[PDB]
């Protein structure tokens, strides 16, 4: 096949953590 | 349980060891194709290069307030330039982003902060690993006591900011285990 996997599992996962930590006031 | 805040402060670093696990998970992947699949690392010599490339130049033109982000309608990925991850990051030494550090400070502006290099702050740590040279524990010390200017500053302790602020600076204190910064009460006698 084409075999273009590499976004399988978000890799934004980083760019997640800012939020939490930064929301971590609600 | 405004004393024991131990329970929260807990959540905050232990992130940080879950965030190096996720990176493992994509070890394999990217092993998988080299660097070239949508990462251009110009040249060692050219230090100007990595500073921009890496921080790419839309910070300088701005994109929040509306019509400063479509400055420039006409694809995607060029006009959302080339963003941090694990196949850019996992190729840059933990001393090319040391040596880069010098730069960001001489922004200065004192009341300045750009809450915009928080996001980026967080790729620092992940891009540190095994003891930090003697260079690097004094250079992390530096940036945590400008903060503190910050916090004079602000009119109200009730802000709505300082929360998260006083939850960033633990997190230094604990992890390199700096009690230079840790607050510790008076040793109990």
């Amino acid at each position: 096949g084409q075999s273009d996997d590499s976004d399988i599992w978000d890799d934004t996962a980083l760019i997640k953590a800012y939020d939490k930590a930064v929301a971590s006031f609600k | 349980g405004y004393s024991p805040t131990l329970q929260w402060q807990q959540q905050q670093v232990a992130q940080f060891s879950t965030v190096r696990q996720n990176v493992n998970k994509h070890r394999s992947h990217w092993k998988s194709q080299q660097l070239d699949s949508n990462v251009t690392m110009p040249k060692s010599e050219d230090e100007e290069g990595w500073k921009k490339f890496c921080l790419g130049e839309k910070l300088c033109a701005d994109g929040a307030v509306g019509p400063a982000t479509n400055e420039s309608p006409g694809i995607d990925y060029v006009q959302i330039g080339f963003p941090p991850l694990l196949s850019i990051v996992s190729r840059m030494n933990q001393a090319t982003v040391t040596s880069v550090l010098e730069y960001l400070s001489n922004w200065f502006g004192e009341r300045d902060f750009t809450p915009e290099l928080g996001r980026w702050l967080y790729a620092l740590l992940a891009c540190l690993e095994k003891p930090l040279l003697p260079e690097a524990h004094s250079l992390i010390r530096q940036l945590a006591r400008r903060c503190s200017e910050v916090r004079l500053l602000v009119d109200s302790k009730d802000d709505e900011r300082v929360p998260a602020l006083n939850l960033l600076i633990c997190l230094v204190s604990r992890y390199f285990d700096q009690r230079d910064l840790a607050d510790e009460p008076s040793l109990e006698y």
